[PDB]
């Protein structure tokens, strides 16, 4: 709690004012420190102002309570070579807060307890009551040995801790000083968007996956979605010389993520870069429940999977708003549908309708936001509760025979999945009630899921000007099997699996599976020569399609990849694919 | 002239 501040002399020691733990921040006034190290064994200064007399150690200001103009306060006095002594008082106004006690030397920085009883300023500089009116930060300075080529930087700070908000502009602000050629990697378009509008009066320059390469030679930043750099990777003939590649949310699973930091890795790697990957669950997480701005409550219990009719009055007898990460699409629609019965109002997210739907859970109102896994990739809820299933839907290629490329499960998140759905909320100082409702333990090993093999196939198709194939990140290389190259395509082969992806909207394993059978991009007959088993179906009809040439054909892919079939949106964009309208 | 911290008391009223 309250702490005496001494000072070491050559044999002695005398009080030189009082500061307080909460923790993890000590707090006193500047002129009582100076700045200087202090231990009870090191607390190092991270935030401080010279003007109002203030310092805080191992964190910005905890202490964010005021007197409310009216009650009285306790000055808890830490006199020196005395008894700690509580006395109450009446504060005056004359606009700033004091007390009319005096208290000798060596007693600044005393704490002035509310009632009852957290502090609402301390003691010392009529007797100024001196309390900051801020909430952190603490203070970002910039390390430049982060800009550094060869060097990859992990920012690992907790969820909240502004990496996005605050630490990236300031890096990108001391990166345009450094005159460094600076590429910004965001997850998806509206939070692109979102950092966009965060580094107002820099030269950002956003880039779309519709364009190869975009040069200006002008001093800019590019910003771009983790998949833009690596579809532009695949099909530009430009090699993009960035120093420095910020990867922010780089936990994001999606192949396209994976397989940039491989490539960005292998930029670190070859001495052409400096990399920092922002994330506070970088590859390798175990801890479902980590550090928050505001507490959390985690609360323990059994979470429907479907509609339900009785027994989770908790559900929606709760009176704030609520972010529910469901497994697949289709359980979302169960989930929403059985909401909406009880007139709640609900906004559905997924991967292929954030574009369109994450802008409404901010100028619309809403109950309940249910989303897939996507909504762990830095979108932000004004939301006072995450329910969550930890549950998820995984992409596995079966080798059992044909090959194909199934849904698995539901099966149990990863831990760094669970920590990011709750991460959502608990992010706001000003609320300290937020709720993460969960049920099951997480689970790490996920070695057979078909993203990490398929970033291997985005991989092998890069090539590079120095001959080098680039390889999985670091820590990521464990979770498959697949050997370095070995889905390397040449020619058309390699033409072809690229545009399979970038126009024809096709998953990485299918598009790999069409190109490196020899088929041209034009070429859908493969999309009806599949076996009787691979009749794709759509609300429980076999789906038949109207041709290019004008024939009637069922619906049945030579190769079957569940993700085309699963997502309805992917249906619909994939029934245009095979019809040759795309 | 180094720094070092002692216990004094916990933040409470009375
Ligand atoms: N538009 C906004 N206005 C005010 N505060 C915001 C806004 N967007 C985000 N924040 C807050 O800024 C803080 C840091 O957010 P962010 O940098 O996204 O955290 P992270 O470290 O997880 O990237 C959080 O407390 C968050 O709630
Ligand atoms: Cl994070
Ligand atoms: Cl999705
Ligand atoms: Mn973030």
């Amino acid at each position: 709690g309250v702490y005496r501040i001494m000072q070491r002399g050559l044999f002695g020691k005398t009080q030189v004012g009082v500061g307080i733990h909460m923790e993890g921040v000590f707090h006193t006034m500047w002129h009582v420190t100076r700045g200087s190290v202090i231990c009870h064994e090191r607390l190092e200064p991270s935030w401080a102002d010279v003007r109002n007399d203030m310092i805080s150690y191992g964190g910005g200001w905890r202490l964010g309570d005021k007197w409310d103009k009216e009650e009285d306060v306790q000055v808890l006095a830490i006199e020196p070579g005395k008894n700690p002594k509580h006395v109450q008082t009446k504060p005056g106004l004359f606009e700033i807060g004091a007390v009319t006690l005096d208290f000798k030397p060596g007693t600044s920085g005393s704490p002035i307890i509310n009632k009852k009883g957290k502090v609402i300023g301390l003691y010392g500089n009529v007797s100024a009551i001196t309390q900051a009116e801020r909430i952190g930060e603490p203070d970002y300075e910039v390390d430049e040995d982060i800009f550094r080529k060869k060097r990859l930087t992990i920012m690992d700070l907790h969820p909240g801790a502004g990496k996005t908000k605050r630490i990236l502009p300031s890096i990108v602000r001391e990166a345009l000083k450094r005159r460094l050629r600076t590429l910004i990697l965001a997850p998806t378009r509206v939070v692109a968007a979102e950092m966009e509008e965060a580094l107002r009066g820099l030269p950002i320059r956003y880039q779309t996956p519709a364009v190869k390469s975009d040069h200006t030679g002008r001093e800019i930043v590019d910003l771009m979605c983790h998949a833009t750099f690596t579809t532009r990777l695949l099909s530009s003939t430009r090699v993009p010389n960035y120093n420095l590649i910020v990867m922010d949310e780089a936990h994001f699973t999606d192949p396209c993520s994976v397989a940039a930091r491989g490539y960005i890795s292998t930029r670190v790697e070859m001495g052409e870069a400096a990399a920092i990957f922002m994330t506070a669950t970088p590859p390798g997480s175990t801890d479902p429940f980590p550090q928050s701005n505001s507490p959390i409550e985690d609360i323990e219990r059994e979470i429907p999977e479907r509609s339900w009719n009785t027994g989770f009055d908790w559900i929606t007898d709760y009176q704030g708003k609520t972010v529910w990460f469901v497994p697949s699409i289709k359980a979302g629609n169960d989930i929403a549908n059985c909401l909406r019965k009880s007139g709640k109002r609900v906004i559905q997210l997924s991967r292929k309708t954030f574009d369109t739907e994450y802008p409404k859970t901010k100028l619309t109102d809403w109950d309940f936001v249910v989303t897939t896994d996507i909504s762990e990739m830095g979108a932000n809820f004004r939301a006072g509760r995450v329910i969550d299933p930890r549950r998820c839907l995984k992409p596995v290629i079966l080798t059992d025979g044909p090959e194909r490329v199934i849904l698995a499960g539901p099966i149990p998140v990863t831990p760094a999945s669970a920590a990011q759905r709750r991460g959502r909320i608990g992010r706001n100082p000003a609320q300290e009630d937020d709720q993460y409702v969960f049920s099951g333990d997480p689970l790490k090993n996920d070695e057979d899921h078909a993203h990490w093999t398929e970033a291997k196939m985005l991989l092998d198709n890069i090539y590079t000007p120095e001959g080098i194939i680039p390889t999985l990140f670091g820590p990521e290389r464990e979770k498959t099997q697949a050997i370095d190259g070995e889905f390397r395509l040449r020619g058309e082969q390699r033409k072809t699996f690229v545009e399979l992806m970038r126009r024809g909207d096709l998953p990485v394993w299918l598009s790999y599976k069409v190109a490196s059978a020899g088929i041209s991009y034009k070429d859908r007959e493969w999309c009806f020569t599949g076996e009787r088993n691979n009749q794709i179906l759509e609300e429980n009809m076999e789906v038949e399609i109207w041709t290019r040439e004008g024939e009637k054909k069922k619906l049945r892919p030579k190769w079957l990849d569940a993700r085309v079939y699963a997502d309805p949106m992917a249906l619909k964009d994939f029934k245009e694919f095979a019809s040759g309208r795309k | 002239a180094d720094l070092s911290l002692e216990k004094a008391a916990n933040v409470q009223w009375d």
